[PDB]
RNA sequence: UUUUGUAUAAUGGGUCAGCGACUUAUAUUCUGUAGCAAGGUUAACCGAAUAGGGGAGCCGAAGGGAAACCGAGUCUUAACU
RNA sequence: CUUUAAUGUUUGAUGUUCUAACGUUGACCCGUAAUCCGGGUUGCGGACAGUGUCUGGUGGGUAGUUUGACUGGGGCGGUCUCCUCCUAAAGAGUAACGGAGGAGCACGAAGGUUGGCUAAUCCUGGUCGGACAUCAGGAGGUUAGUGCAAUGGCAUAAGCCAGCUUGACUGCGAGCGUGACGGCGCGAGCAGGUGCGAAAGCAGGUCAUAGUGAUCCGGUGGUUCUGAAUGGAAGGGCCAUC
């Protein structure tokens, strides 16, 4: 198992997250996708964390 | 926290009902701080509830059997 | 490793530390070869075999660190 | 010896045979591949399961250039 | 003397309104990254313990 | 008696007579029966003491929710066809 | 303020010396008529030794215990969960220390959509070029290919290429399949927001079936839901997650 765990933290200032894996070896590059936050309900981008 | 038939307003006093009327008249323990009258059974007599937390649907019964309720 | 003093004693302390190393990987392998030479062996009747040595030779395979990069040659093609 | 080992039974095949009178989404048949495929008022699940998409009696038939078998519902 | 109640099973057993009983679903504690959310979503809710359990319940809490 | 299975060469018993093994609190659930019935019933205790008092309490008539809370509805949900 | 330097200055370490605590299984006297004990003068060690609490190490000297199951007797060897095929007797299911193989992942594109395309092998001709490299046209009709075993499937392609994107969304869910249960799987449709497409529509991960671990105990972020006189807080609870 070399994909380690990550999440995909909220840039809309809300405590929101999803989680996924990705590994860090072949892709150093930092993740961002426009996913839904239910909290907000509109769709924002994520940014990935640790 | 207790709840308090409809029909047990017919068993209290002259018609004050307080915390300390429906402990006299047994219908809630002796460390009963809070009640609710529910609407479960049926009133009659002009009961003045006058320190309880009604529901909707009772306060309406009440008003109705000639009651009325306050804080 | 934070290390009191110059630079010429302190090459002295790694190469004596690596020195040390090198002992200790060799004790180990030996360790190693002699209980796997024990294990290979038979059981001899209706004997023990030993489960707890079975699990102590186990657990002495902790893996090592080869020291790696220490680049000591290069290639420059002729020309 | 060397092998030994099996895999639980996974319980396919057809379920509601002809002429059943089903419900709506009510599981027709389930398959691995498409050995059936999916016709009139029906549906095709990811696993190729075939389930019923509005509530009548089940029809196989043989259309199709290739000489497939089909499922549909009829609306009775 | 009066019967012992499993202190365990009070805790995870509720007494509903007919005289079933409501528990939690299991399989929601943690490793949650691999769980499709279709899955998770489904076992949020409480549920009803079956009707092969419901002997093995009563047994547990005689006064609940 | 134990077993798939015993005339079994599988177990036990020499024979008579006497003794010898599913009991007794408490608590809980279901059935039968009796009394009251949206009510039923007292415990300790008092008592000329199996009567009569004592209603402290316990169960039931309302449920949903983790809880605050709401209540013939409640919870989930931004909200539910 | 900035680098130090000196005497006072509390202490900290270190060593030397002393006696008064302490030791005396050194001597002498008394209780006493007693190599016990006590008391008294003295000598010698002396804040060391020794003892109490706390703490690190050593400790089969001693004590309590554990040391799996299957098994053509036990031990030795082998196996223990998941996936595919046969045994399996044309619905499902079905055992053996029966016959053959795989898994404990991968992918930010290898997913979603909108366009587009169709393989293996052989023959003839053609620079270094050949039994087989790229090119041209004929036969061939999927004998080809799939991220990794086997089976089923795939031309409307599930196979190959390109553009744009993140539905690898949130809350639910009619109704079914499969389990003794815990559980596992499939699913149209409804509400909010989104991608592609002119639109009809498609999209709640990957052609499908392996790629996995209940509970307890804790960790991280959000949430007035509770908060033991009241106002907070701690700790719990709920959601996401390790
Ligand atoms: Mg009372
Ligand atoms: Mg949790
Ligand atoms: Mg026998
Ligand atoms: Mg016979
Ligand atoms: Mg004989
Ligand atoms: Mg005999
Ligand atoms: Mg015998
Ligand atoms: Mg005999
Ligand atoms: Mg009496
Ligand atoms: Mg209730
Ligand atoms: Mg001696
Ligand atoms: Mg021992
Ligand atoms: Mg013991
Ligand atoms: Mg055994
Ligand atoms: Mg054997
Ligand atoms: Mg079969
Ligand atoms: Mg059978
Ligand atoms: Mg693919
Ligand atoms: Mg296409
Ligand atoms: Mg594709
Ligand atoms: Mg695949
Ligand atoms: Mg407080
Ligand atoms: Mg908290």
């Amino acid at each position: 198992g070399i994909r380690e765990k990550i999440k995909l933290v909220s840039s809309a200032g809300t405590g929101h997250f999803y989680t996924t894996t990705k590994n860090k070896r072949t892709k150093p590059e930092k993740l961002e996708l426009k996913k839904f936050d239910p909290v907000v309900r509109q769709h924002v981008i994520y940014k990935e964390a640790k | 926290t207790a709840e308090i038939r409809l029909s047990d307003l017919a068993k209290v006093e002259g018609g004050v009902v307080d915390l300390n009327t429906l402990k006299a008249a047994n219908i809630i323990g002796i460390q009963i701080e809070f009640a609710k009258v529910i609407l479960a059974g049926e009133v009659t007599t002009p009961v003045t509830v006058r320190g309880l937390r009604v529901t909707k649907g009772a306060r309406a019964a009440i008003e109705a059997a000639g009651g009325k309720i306050e804080e | 490793i934070p290390w009191e003093g110059n630079y010429s004693s302190w090459l002295e302390q790694k190469d004596q530390r690596l020195a040390q190393e090198a002992s200790q990987e060799a004790a180990r392998r030996k360790s190693i070869e002699k209980e796997l030479e024990w294990v290979r062996q038979g059981t001899k009747g209706r004997q023990s075999k030993g489960k707890a040595r079975l699990a102590r030779f186990e657990e002495l395979n902790s893996t090592e660190y080869q020291k790696r990069n220490e680049t000591n040659e290069l290639f420059i093609p002729p020309g | 010896t060397r092998n030994g080992r099996d895999s639980e039974a996974k319980r396919l095949g057809v379920k509601r045979f002809g002429g059943e009178s089903v419900l709506a989404g009510s599981i027709i048949v389930r398959q691995r591949g498409t050995k059936f495929h999916a016709g009139a008022n029906v549906g095709c699940g990811r696993d190729h399961t075939l389930f019923a998409k509005a509530d009548g009696k089940v029809k196989f038939e043989v259309k199709g250039p290739k000489n497939r078998k089909f499922i549909s519902i009829e609306a009775e | 003397p009066k019967i012992k109640t499993v202190r365990g099973a009070a805790k995870r057993f509720k007494k509903t309104g007919k005289g079933g009983f409501k528990h939690k679903h299991a399989n929601l504690r943690h490793i949650l990254t691999k769980k499709a959310t279709k899955r998770k979503r489904h076992l949020r809710p409480k549920a009803m313990v079956s009707k092969g359990d419901l002997g093995l319940v009563i047994a547990c809490l005689p006064y609940a």
